[PDB]
């Protein structure tokens, strides 16, 4: 749950990937005599080559880190502040607490 | 074994095809040495030395 | 950085060694006695060692109660402290107090000579005290500051204190229990 | 059953099946693990690839898509007990040429 | 290290003078000795144990370390490295054991339990992982080898 | 195994019996072998049991 | 090897503010600018050198002497010492001989 | 509860009184011109203190000895103390600092440390003079040890033989049975 | 017999079989005179079950009030009073007590035999320990429970304290064991204490410093393994081996036998009695109850 | 000093330049018995020897099969070799038309440049070592039998002898030093020559993977 | 045969030294594979042996030393103006010693790793004296940060290869022709058999993995076969060669060394439901069926 | 290396842990959120001076060398008087005045228990830590490694000792018991 | 993925005394809480109090399935040992 939590985009809910990208690794799985040993493996370089991204290319929705914040319980750093110049998105939500 | 007060078990096969194959491939006769390096395991024993 | 080194091995001189060490330590500059840069030679640092408290200068011995006396009464003869340990109960009994068994101490006795201390033959001593003998063996050595001193109440209000001396060494009294007990067959 | 208390029956333990594998006999520890201790006749629904009774299922109400089979019964049971933790062992089958 | 090879060396070699001295007198029509020369049972080392001298104790392949401090056992003096006071037995099973060397026998001797007592373990795991790992192999019609793939 | 223990035992257990006597075999101590050898030897057996 | 302040008893340090370095404590304070030498240290600590000169390293110390074995005696292995571990304690020697297929090394 | 409290003068004058960090102490302690309870009268320490330490409860078994050319003259102790200087000024220091920034139960009251400090609070403070060792008054005062009598006494006390000693400083284990 | 009889002395291990460890399975020379080298179980609680040798005792807590008093008048010097340098010095020596700090001492060879001679005489309780480490410089002393003991022969200047007369003595009756505690000629020793002694095995073998003497070395072996006879001519595992089936064999289990009603009980028709029987199998009266026949 | 630094230079001359040969390029028979002091000889001393350029060679050529087809060999002087140093050997190599090069590094290279040896081209292809490695040439090992790629042709044959599909044989690891001692890219087969206790031999083969 | 192991004793090549692992513990570290093994072994050929030349001093230049003994004696040399650090070195020492270390070299090795010191720190007083001005960090450091740059005699981290320690006697008996070798206790074969003044072609290392990663798998498969057949042999026991070679040819038959563990079980093979009838059950299962995969029986 | 002691009594049984890990001596105790550097605990205790610390510890050249890089890191820190420890370890503090009284009787009635101290006079406490300083860092001298085999740090259990601590509880139960109902009876019923 | 029914084991693999199996309490207990949220949701209570029951029925789930998990909080930590699907497939 985690692990396919970590990829999904939260606003768009596609893949964080670019077109060629998605081209080669269509290909890539089309191989024939897929191995199971395979399959962990390109689990593990999807894993990899997905996490990069902090926006996707066909909404651009900026989607933060997936992280376990407890005892079978799961939180998502969105609306979290960066020591760099404050996020537009954050801003609006950091504002939105007055009442 | 050592007959000190050892046991032993032993199972009846219950059909045609089983019983050839342990006659001929577990036999006793057929097993003379062991696998490891070809040297014989069922030879005399003391008492029968002296 | 080199990388390319020519290694040496062959034998060099150890007066140069001394003469380079001392081009390089021996230019001193001490001369700088200026009035913000003055020591006081005896407010020096102090090793932790209080026996060696000599880590810059300026350019225990082991003992026993008969020898340690013998040096207080031959070599020097002038007033000397001492403080000295003593068994729980002394040999006496209270003074017409009323009385439990409460231990008799120097606390509660009289003025007076009250014994005497013997040296013997071979450097062992006792405190020959009444009808019993009570041993005397150093204790443990001392190198820390100790000051004796008396404190008058004078008044309710206030007082006055005056500095009599300093302690140097150590005395320990304990019952000869092997005595007693050869005396006392049980 | 186990003791003797109980009457018993004796055990072929892990490494008697590793010896009976390095003989090469093929049909007599077939015969010794699941001839004469357990075997168990099931049937199975090929459509949907998982078991029923009685020559119907009623996952598909079809009585014309069911096989039977035979199988010890500890595996049945492994196949029950997962099925129940919602991993599904669904099956596939054919002739036996 | 040197004293203690030294030392081994010299009661290994009291040992094995005894048990020739030994054999050299003993007769034939022995029972022990027609046992061991036909290899039926026994040996030439338990003979010359049973009959002049039972050997140097060891344990883990040295002698018998100090169980107090700076000795072995309060009967021998401290800082001491002489034969018997590190499980030398001059002794041999007919004639008896004295109290200090049958408490280092009994000492060396109970490795042996422990030993076995624990080998049921490793080797029965370790035979069970390769036979997990090499049950497929077998050979086909071909001459070759092949997994099971 | 090397049980000479066994081999005393039935020396002096054969010793005592021909006499009455109940023999001792101690740790570190006990009947001497010595000693049980002519205690055989006076009532006509061969004295190493034999 | 370490001092304390006699004023309050702790650990002094090092520091340069005038014309001259100076001892000088941090909760009292107590200065004693130092103008004379020192001669004892904390015994510093580098690691194992081993390799630096590994192999057949700069041939400058090609010696004439050497030792030979008390057993076979060809002419290949001229003499060796080294270090145990520091400053102040002894210094080991080995004689080590190789050809091959053995495993021949005396200390 | 004997403890005392002794305020020790330091040089200032001498080169090794650091003047700067003097002063830099003095303004973290003390006020900046406040100086009417002052640690220090001028704008660097001119003193530090020292604290007491009660080390046994009894010390009647304690004595002082006095020696003296072919005699000995005893004393028993009214107490034994520990002194160690005092860093109760960086205390006041961060004290000043913090200021510039800004049916009941079982009683179990009695096992406080603030319970002690009370108590002793309790006791008013009591001013001593003093006079050093240079000062002819210890010598003067120094003659009180030396106790007058006749050299040779038969002590009165003291009767007990060994065996009562041994009785007294061994009392029975059980008193009854 | 023997079965029921050897549980009593039985002793069980908190290590529970957790792991191996090589550890304390092996035998240790500290075993020496309190646990059975031979009765140990075979198989894989091997070690980890022990049984008591023959003549052992195990201490209880102590009144703790006089030996702290007695310390105070041996010199032993208040830890309140000096500061922490002492410590370092080569020739003072810290006195713990039942792991507590009670103060240091010098000159503690003093300090150890006035302590071992008041007890003797009979001023302290006879099972308070008092031992000496060197490599250390402590002084322990001891007086908590749960500590092994064994009595020894006092020995002084190459003779042992008793003599044939006590033993004639001992004999018609005039004295008892007590007698002997009390009249300073056995003593209890402790395992740390006896670190610190020279036992002498036999009187021919003393010699200078000893300092004890064994009242009977057979009494090593415990219980069960006291019915073999000749046990130091076999080699040793065998003496386990029948320590572990003497517990089995047939035989007879009391008088009032033919009126139990238990689960699952043996019985030998006619039983007859050893031909040739150790000491240990006359103090436990095992002839009146024997397991076995002569063949 | 200033002979092993040489040392070094004529060891791995003569174990690169046996690569060269073994790969089949153009070599010249007398240049393989060369001594150290006949590299002395055509070379002069450490102080007089300037590292980036006095080992360059590109002479070989595969005139095997095709004598235009020719290689670098360069020879890097910094411990660790940047990027601006590979730009510059690069843009060398572009101005002599060559496809594929070769780098001696003294210690390493940075991880920059370790990233972009990867990805500077389909079309060329760059081969990177360690001075340490070739020190000595693995193929003299003892415990190293002899492998040889062989041709489409033979492994046409061998795969329809036995009867497999290509992806049956047993799997040799691209980044192999013996691998990578040949060059050889995936899937290409190398056949093995084991040599057996007796004067006899077995032979098998591996697929680059 | 691994069960009838007895643990014998005297392995120790009959010196009662190198207490290399050997027997079912030896075992199981060679079949295990794992990458990191206790006390691993190298040895090595230089063209002979005994007596003259060119063999013991390749060992000393190797082996274990520290910059240790070479100094007779280190001493403050404080001065008023600054304070200096001070190397003394027994250059006739090091010549009856006969190490390549000299003043400029140890200055070479100085600045490695030492807190990027500058060789304006660090001079060459003179042949047998090498010094180390203190600097400043500023990095929770002051001037008197003299004690935290105490780093140079025993212990901080050093010039040079480390993993080099040190080996002793192992004799043998046969005088027909004479023959000694070179024990090496270290893990780094690469660096042993590339440095100069030793037959490279003759270096073996008992550490398989290490072999696999410096020359291949073929020398890796070889050193397994002949690391089993020695320990066998060793115990004293015999198993026919054909086992062996299968084993090892498992082993390496998929480009890389796959110890027997779950681990390596895991990787050499591909049904779940026998992966699940191993080890790591519940594991296997669920990501099988995450994963969806279909398994044949086989 | 490191040392330990299971100070166990009447009341309860504890434990506490000391540790090398890096050069530096720390105390561990699991009442604590971590390991504290000893100078931290010595200063908390009673005793300010570094020179009275070092002279509990020792005076030989390589114990104090060994053990000089222990109190650099408090010299670091501002921890110079006893309250500046006491809040330090009240900040250090875990649960299941709280910034200094708190830590004063954690300190004094939970760590190393069987050492008594009556008037929070703590230089018992010192001494006993100290002297195990001692012990650990002179340990690495000699690797004579305590061994816990020998039989003199074993004690045996026995039925009267092991049932009496049964009937305690037995009995306190019995007496909660009653004094719940005792109490629920009589304001209401 | 995310579970919103469970399948309940047949009686055969859950025998009639185990009185009766583990596993028919743990689903028990598990239908006591789904009837306890659901009628005290449909009340309309606190809802921190919901979320709590939510979390205790989270956790009494996943204890249905791995009987071992380890970082349940001390206030409701079982007390007992229980065996789920993984304790009774999983081991010898
Ligand atoms: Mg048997
Ligand atoms: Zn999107
Ligand atoms: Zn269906
Ligand atoms: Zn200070």
């Amino acid at each position: 749950v985690i692990g396919i939590l970590q990829m999904i985009c939260k606003t768009c809910c596609h893949i964080m990937l670019s077109q060629e990208e998605k081209k080669q690794f269509l290909d890539y799985l089309k191989r024939p005599g897929l191995t199971y040993l395979q399959k962990r493996g390109l689990k593990k370089k999807i894993s990899d080559k997905c996490r990069k991204k902090n926006i996707c290319h066909h909404c651009g929705a900026f989607n933060g880190t997936v992280k376990k914040c407890g005892l079978l319980k799961i939180i998502h750093e969105k609306y979290k502040t960066n020591k760099k110049v404050v996020d537009p998105i954050v801003s609006n939500f950091l504002q939105s607490f007055e009442t | 074994a050592d007959f000190d007060g050892d046991e032993m078990n032993l199972h009846l096969p219950q059909t045609e095809e089983a019983k050839a194959e342990a006659l001929v491939l577990m036999g006793t006769k057929a097993n003379l040495v062991t696998p490891r390096n070809g040297e014989p395991l069922i030879a005399a024993i003391q008492d029968f030395l002296t | 950085r080199p990388e390319v080194i020519q290694s040496h091995s062959i034998f060099e001189q150890g007066p140069a060694e001394m003469m380079k060490k001392k081009g390089n330590w021996d230019k001193t500059v001490d001369v700088s006695d200026m009035g913000p840069s003055h020591i006081i030679n005896i407010k020096k640092e102090k090793r932790e060692t209080d026996e060696e408290t000599k880590q810059i200068l300026r350019m225990l011995p082991k003992d026993v109660s008969v020898a340690e006396l013998l040096r207080e009464l031959s070599l020097t003869k002038e007033e000397e402290l001492l403080f000295l340990q003593l068994p729980d109960t002394l040999p006496g009994q209270p003074p017409t107090q009323d009385i439990a068994e409460n231990a008799c101490t120097l606390a509660d006795l009289t003025e007076g000579q009250v014994g005497k201390l013997l040296i013997r033959k071979s450097g062992r001593v006792q405190l020959l005290l009444g009808k019993v003998t009570l041993d005397v063996t150093m204790g443990t050595a001392c190198s820390f500051l100790q000051e004796l001193v008396s404190v008058g109440l004078g008044d309710s209000r206030t007082g006055e204190m005056t500095v009599l001396g300093h302690v140097k060494h150590k005395l320990v009294c304990s019952p000869d229990f092997e005595s007693l007990l050869d005396h006392k067959h049980r | 059953t186990e003791g003797r208390s109980r009457d018993g029956g004796l055990r072929l333990g892990e490494m008697e099946r590793d010896c009976l594998i390095g003989y090469g006999a093929s049909m007599l520890l077939l015969e010794r693990l699941m001839i004469s201790s357990d075997a168990f006749e099931v049937d199975v629904c090929g459509q949907c690839g998982l078991l029923g009774y009685s020559g119907w299922c009623h996952y598909c109400k079809s009585s014309c898509h069911v096989s039977s089979l035979r199988i010890p019964y500890a595996c049945k049971l492994l196949f029950q007990e997962l099925q129940s933790m919602n991993i599904i062992p669904r099956l596939k089958l054919s002739k036996y040429n | 290290e040197t004293l203690e090879a030294l030392i081994l060396k010299e009661l290994s070699v009291i040992r094995d003078h005894a048990g020739s001295a030994c054999l050299r007198e003993l007769d034939k029509s022995n029972s022990p000795l027609t046992m061991a020369l036909c290899g039926s049972k026994g040996s030439f080392i338990n003979i010359s144990q049973m009959i002049a001298c039972v050997g140097q104790q060891a344990i883990s392949g040295s002698r018998v370390p100090d169980g107090f401090e700076n000795r072995s056992l309060p009967h021998f003096e401290k800082h001491s490295k002489l034969p018997a006071a590190k499980g030398f037995v001059a002794n041999s099973f007919y004639s008896g054991l004295t109290p200090t060397e049958f408490f280092f026998h009994t000492m060396a001797g109970r490795e042996g339990l422990v030993d076995t007592a624990v080998k049921t373990a490793e080797t029965g795991y370790m035979q069970r992982r390769l036979v997990k790992s090499l049950e497929d192999l077998c050979s086909q019609y071909d001459l070759t080898v092949r997994s099971s793939t | 195994r090397m049980t000479v223990g066994k081999l005393i035992e039935l020396l002096a257990g054969k010793a005592g019996v021909l006499d009455g006597r109940f023999h001792y075999g101690t740790a570190f101590g006990g009947s001497k072998v010595k000693d049980v050898c002519e205690d055989l030897v006076r009532h006509g057996y061969n004295y190493l049991g034999k | 090897m370490l001092l304390f302040c006699p004023g309050c008893g702790n650990g002094l340090i090092v520091e340069e503010g005038q014309r001259c370095h100076r001892f000088s404590c941090n909760t009292c304070p107590y200065v004693h600018n130092i103008t004379r030498k020192v001669t004892n240290r904390k015994y510093p600590k580098l690691k194992e050198v081993d390799d630096v000169l590994g192999g057949a390293a700069a041939w400058e110390n090609v010696d004439s002497t050497a030792e030979s074995c008390p057993k076979c005696e060809h002419p290949r292995a001229y003499f060796m010492q080294l270090q145990t571990r520091s400053a102040d304690e002894p210094m080991t020697t080995f004689y080590k001989c190789c050809n091959a297929q053995c495993g021949h090394r005396w200390r | 509860q004997q403890k005392v409290e002794l305020e020790m003068a330091i040089d200032t004058l001498n080169p090794n009184y650091c003047r700067s960090k003097g002063e830099q102490i003095a303004l973290n302690v003390d006020g900046a011109c406040a100086d009417e309870t002052s640690t220090y009268s001028s704008k660097l320490m001119d003193k530090q203190t020292f604290c007491s330490s009660q080390t046994t409860s009894n010390t009647s078994r304690y004595a002082a000895a006095l020696y003296r050319q072919g005699e000995l003259h005893l004393t028993p102790l009214h107490g034994i103390l520990q002194l160690r200087p005092s860093f109760s000024y960086l205390d006041k220091a961060d004290a000043k600092h913090r200021e510039r920034e800004a049916e009941q139960a079982r009683q179990r009251r009695v096992q406080s440390y603030e319970f002690l400090q009370k108590k002793h609070a309790e006791e008013p403070w009591v001013h001593l003079h003093y006079y050093g060792l240079r000062d002819s008054r210890s010598e003067h005062e120094r003659q009180y040890l030396l106790c007058p009598g006749s050299s040779g006494v038969e002590n009165t006390e003291l009767v007990k033989s060994p065996s009562e000693y041994l009785m007294m400083l061994m009392p029975p284990s059980q008193e009854e049975e | 017999y023997i079965s029921a009889l050897g549980m009593m002395t039985r002793i069980s291990s908190q290590f529970e079989k957790t792991r191996k460890v090589s550890g304390p399975r092996s035998l240790q020379p500290s075993q020496w005179g309190m646990l059975c080298p031979s009765d140990t179980p075979e198989g894989e609680a091997c070690g980890l079950v022990k049984n008591l040798a023959l003549m052992t005792h195990i201490t209880t807590d102590m009144e703790d009030g006089p030996i702290v008093k007695l310390a105070s008048n041996l010199g032993v010097e208040d830890v309140n009073l000096l500061c922490g340098e002492e410590l370092s010095y080569p020739n003072v020596f810290l006195v713990f007590l039942n792991g507590n700090i009670l103060g240091v001492i010098r000159d503690h060879k003093k300090l150890v035999n006035t302590f071992r001679l008041m007890r003797r005489a009979g001023y302290i309780n006879e099972f308070v320990s008092i031992s000496t480490n060197l490599t250390d410089r402590c002084v322990y002393i001891s007086s908590d429970g749960g500590r092994l003991c064994r009595p020894y022969i006092i020995v002084k200047k190459q003779k042992p304290a008793v003599t044939n007369k006590h033993m004639e003595e001992l004999a018609q009756g005039y004295r008892n064991f007590e007698d002997f505690l009390h009249e300073s000629l056995v003593e209890y020793l402790d395992v740390n204490e006896e670190n610190d002694c020279n036992i002498a095995l036999y009187e021919h073998t003393i010699n200078k410093d000893t300092t004890h003497l064994e009242i009977e070395p057979f009494t090593l072996l415990g219980v069960c393994a006291g019915l073999i006879p000749y046990p130091h001519h076999n080699q040793s595992p065998r003496n386990t081996y029948q320590c572990a089936m003497g517990k089995q064999a047939m035989g007879t289990i009391g008088y009032n036998q033919r009126n139990r009603i238990d689960t699952l009980m043996y019985l030998l028709a006619y039983p007859q009695k050893p031909m040739v029987k150790t000491k240990t199998i006359e103090l436990i009266e095992f002839e009146k109850l024997p397991a076995g026949q002569n063949a | 000093d200033d002979e092993e630094e040489t040392y070094r230079l004529w060891k791995i001359r003569k174990t690169i330049m046996q690569l060269c040969h073994d790969r089949g390029y153009l070599v010249t028979q007398d240049e393989l018995d060369q001594t150290l002091e006949e590299f002395k000889a055509q070379s002069g001393d450490k102080p007089s020897e300037g590292r980036p350029r006095r080992t360059d060679l590109t002479v070989l050529v595969a005139h095997n099969d095709d004598p235009t087809d020719q290689m670098f060999v360069f020879f890097p002087e910094e411990p660790k070799v940047g990027i601006k140093t590979i730009k510059v050997y690069c843009q060398r190599m572009q101005e002599e038309n060559i496809t594929r090069a070769l780098i001696v590094v003294q210690q390493g290279m940075t991880p920059s440049a370790k990233q972009s040896l990867v990805d500077m081209a389909p079309k060329y292809i760059l081969e990177q070592f360690l001075q340490q490695e070739l020190l000595i040439n693995i193929t003299e090992h003892e415990l190293v039998p002899e492998h040889v790629v062989m041709t489409k042709e033979e492994v046409t044959e061998l795969l329809a002898r036995y009867k497999l599909r290509e992806n049956q044989l047993p799997r040799i690891q691209a980044g192999d030093p013996v691998a990578r001692y040949f060059g050889i890219k995936r899937g290409q087969v190398v056949k093995i020559i084991r040599p057996s206790e007796t004067a006899g031999r077995y032979i098998t083969y591996r697929l680059v993977q | 045969p691994g069960t009838q192991m007895t643990l014998k004793t005297f392995h120790f090549a009959g010196v009662a030294s190198m207490n290399i692992t050997l027997g079912v513990p030896r075992i199981k570290e060679i079949i295990n594979a794992s990458k990191a093994i206790s006390t691993p072994i190298i040895t090595a050929q230089l063209d002979k042996d005994d007596d003259a030349d060119y063999a013991r001093l390749v060992k000393g230049r190797i082996e274990k030393t520290l910059l240790g003994e070479i100094s007779e004696y280190i001493e403050e040399v404080f001065l008023p103006d600054d304070c200096f650090i001070l190397v003394k070195l027994s250059l006739e020492r090091i010549r009856l010693l006969r190490l390549e270390v000299n003043a400029e070299t140890v200055r070479y090795s100085i600045c490695t790793s030492k807190l990027r010191v500058k060789p304006g720190d660090v001079a060459v007083h003179g042949e047998a004296v090498v010094c180390v001005t203190p600097r400043e960090n500023s990095k929770s450091s002051m001037y008197y940060v003299l004690q935290f740059l105490k780093e140079d005699l025993p212990k901080v981290v050093v010039q040079g290869i480390p993993e080099v320690s040190r080996a002793v006697i192992h004799i043998d008996e046969q005088s027909g022709k004479e023959k000694y070798k070179l024990l090496v206790e270290g893990d780094n074969l690469r660096a042993v058999m590339a440095t100069h003044g030793v037959k490279g072609t003759r270096t073996t290392s008992n550490n398989t993995y290490e072999v696999e990663k410096t020359l291949g798998i073929e020398a890796a498969r070889t050193t397994i076969i002949n690391e089993i057949q020695y320990t066998m042999v060793n115990h004293g026991m015999s198993i026919d060669r054909r086992h062996v070679m299968l084993l090892s040819d498992l082993m390496t038959y998929k480009g890389e060394v796959l110890g027997i563990t779950r681990f390596g079980l895991a990787k050499m093979k591909e049904s779940v439901l026998m992966l699940a009838s191993f080890e790591k059950t519940a594991d296997h299962l669920f990501d099988a069926a995450y994963f969806g995969q279909k398994d044949s029986v086989c | 290396v490191g040392a330990s002691v299971t100070s166990s009594t009447h009341e309860k049984k504890s434990r506490t842990n000391m540790a090398v890990k890096q050069g530096r001596f720390y105390l561990r105790h699991n009442t604590l959120s971590e390991d504290i550097p000893i100078v931290i605990i010595f200063k908390a205790m009673g005793v300010e001076s570094d020179q009275e610390i070092v002279q509990m510890i020792g005076t030989e050249e390589h114990v104090m060398a060994a053990f000089g890089p222990s109190l650099e890191e408090c010299q670091k820190a501002q921890i110079f008087t006893q309250m500046q420890a006491l809040k330090y370890i009240g900040n250090k503090v875990r649960r299941q005045k709280t910034k200094i009284e708190e830590a004063r009787e954690l300190l004094a009635s939970t760590i190393l228990t069987h050492v008594p101290v009556k008037e929070f006079n703590f230089r018992a406490k010192c001494i006993y830590t100290a002297v195990m300083v001692r012990r650990v860092i002179l340990a690495q001298g000699d690797n004579k490694v305590d061994d816990r085999d020998y039989y003199g740090n074993k004690r045996l259990e026995l039925a009267g000792q092991l049932l009496s601590l049964l009937f305690e509880d037995l009995f306190k139960k019995f007496n909660s018991e009653m004094k719940k109902i005792a109490d629920q009876v009589i304001p209401k019923q | 993925l995310i579970l919103t029914r469970l399948l309940v084991p047949p009686l055969c693999i859950r025998p009639s005394v185990v009185n009766e199996d583990d596993l028919t309490m743990k689903l028990t207990e598990i239908i006591f809480l789904n009837d306890v949220i659901k009628k005290h949701r449909i009340s309309g209570a606190k809802t921190q109090m919901i979320m709590e029951d939510w979390d205790f029925l989270q956790l009494q789930c996943a204890l249905y399935i791995n009987s071992e998990l380890s970082g349940i909080p001390l206030n409701m930590a079982p007390k007992k040992w229980t065996r789920g699907f993984v304790q009774r497939l999983k081991g010898k």
